């Protein structure tokens, strides 16, 4: 079997460059090497076939190249909607072979993390638990670090983090960390703080609560 | 162009079969042969095998060979998988797509995808509660409020801000998995202006067991 070898497995670089993707494989595949372009939560699409052969309707700023064993996809004027993962696949023998894919994240410009605290629903109160959820909203980098501690101390049982993947638009990531406890647990405490250690700063972003009206 | 759509994701466990169908639109059947990509989230895609859509000849990767079953219902023009003594190792997202050539080398086009989720768990609808703001400026001239969605099994679930009217501001996130079930949250950013002036509201339909709330993001402040 060909075997589709892809490395790196992350790549970057801003908006209106150029990218490069290796792509290579066991033995010489005579140019047959297909790329598809795989956006987050869709199917794959023919980019290219025989390395070069742009498929209708992929414009002229993806360009197939290769020979051998090796080959490269590049793309132009990296666009906002470029993140997704790029695959390689041979089809020269059967089975057709994959590449593992590779990310492209579009490197942007740094932005400061805009950060939620919100309190346990009265709701899920009387069902007897109590979740605190913080939103760290479109920071860019990649990079957030988020803490709890609930009455000064770093709790670190309880708490989900979920993220987003790269923003098609404004390229930015944000992410959730959601911190359930119980009611007799949320009831015998009262300091409730998330942090959030982020480059955008030194000084930690803290979103820090208890009940009050306003 | 070609149309190719796929069965809605089931949830079968360990030991059952699953009828998965790609049903074409677009072009000519019988002159264009079937394709199955596997995309586990792991690896990424693996070819499962072709069917040609004339004879009805099957062809199948190694890895498949036995416990699954390329089949048509040729007049449908509809191509199915059938997984047969299901495993939780078959947890995954499947793709019928079009062979350009005899046996597939090529796919140009690929259907929107069929989850199967092997499991055990029970199907557990979720409790949706509305996460308001206690005070605090956020960031500026804007309040984000939230939603939560603990409790339901088996993912999907479709949150939607005020009947998908709003929709500049929401960051729904990724489900997660805790042992036995999934939670959710959903962010929307409005203007200080929109709230709670207008009405906004966290509609959720929980597919797989008929749920369908809304809760209103009370002011509760």
């Amino acid at each position: 079997d060909i075997v589709m070898t892809q490395s790196p497995k992350f790549m970057s670089t801003s908006v209106g460059d150029r990218v490069t993707i290796t792509c290579k494989a066991s033995q010489d595949v005579s140019t047959a090497v297909v790329w598809y372009q795989q956006k987050p939560g869709q199917s794959p699409k023919l980019l290219i076939y025989w390395a070069s052969t742009r498929h209708i309707g992929v414009p002229d700023r993806f360009a197939g190249s290769g020979s051998g064993t090796d080959y490269t996809l590049t793309i132009s004027s990296v666009q906002a909607e470029d993140l997704a993962l790029y695959y390689c696949q041979q089809h020269y023998s059967p089975p057709w072979t994959f590449g593992g894919g590779t990310k492209l994240e579009i490197k942007r410009a740094d932005a400061a993390p805009t950060v939620s605290i919100f309190p346990p629903s009265s709701e899920q109160l009387t069902s007897g638990g109590a979740s605190v959820v913080c939103f760290l909203n479109n920071f860019y980098p990649k990079d957030i670090n988020v803490k709890w501690k609930i009455d000064g101390s770093e709790r670190q049982n309880g708490v989900l983090n979920s993220w987003t993947d790269q923003d098609s638009k404004d390229s930015t990531y944000s992410m959730s960390s959601t911190l359930t406890l119980t009611k007799d647990e949320y009831e015998r405490h009262n300091s409730y703080t998330c942090e959030a250690t982020h480059k955008t700063s030194t000084s930690p972003i803290v979103k820090s609560f208890n009940r009050n009206e306003c | 162009q070609i149309q190719l759509v796929q069965s809605g994701p089931e949830l079968k466990k360990p030991g059952e079969t699953v009828k998965i169908s790609c049903k074409a639109s677009g072009y000519t059947f019988t002159n264009y042969g079937m394709n199955w990509v596997k995309q586990a989230p792991g690896k990424g895609l693996k070819w499962m095998g072709w069917i040609n859509t004339n004879t009805g000849e099957p062809t199948y990767g190694e890895e498949f060979k036995g416990r699954f079953a390329f089949s048509l219902e040729t007049s449908a023009s509809t191509a199915n998988l059938q997984i047969n003594n299901l495993k939780n190792e078959d947890t995954a997202t499947f793709f019928c797509a079009r062979g350009e050539d005899n046996f597939g080398s090529l796919s140009d086009y690929w259907g929107q995808g069929t989850t199967v989720t092997v499991s055990s768990a029970k199907t557990t609808a979720p409790s949706v509660y509305p996460l308001a703001p206690v005070c605090g400026d956020t960031t500026g001239s804007s309040v984000t409020l939230g939603c939560l969605v603990k409790g339901y099994f088996p993912e999907p679930v479709t949150l939607t801000w005020n009947s998908g009217s709003l929709s500049s501001g929401v960051h729904t996130f990724p489900a997660v998995l805790q042992s036995d079930l999934y939670t959710l949250s959903s962010s929307v950013t409005v203007t200080s202006s929109t709230w709670p002036s207008q009405s906004i509201t966290c509609n959720v339909a929980h597919p797989a067991s008929s749920t369908k709330v809304d809760k209103k993001i009370e002011p509760r402040g």
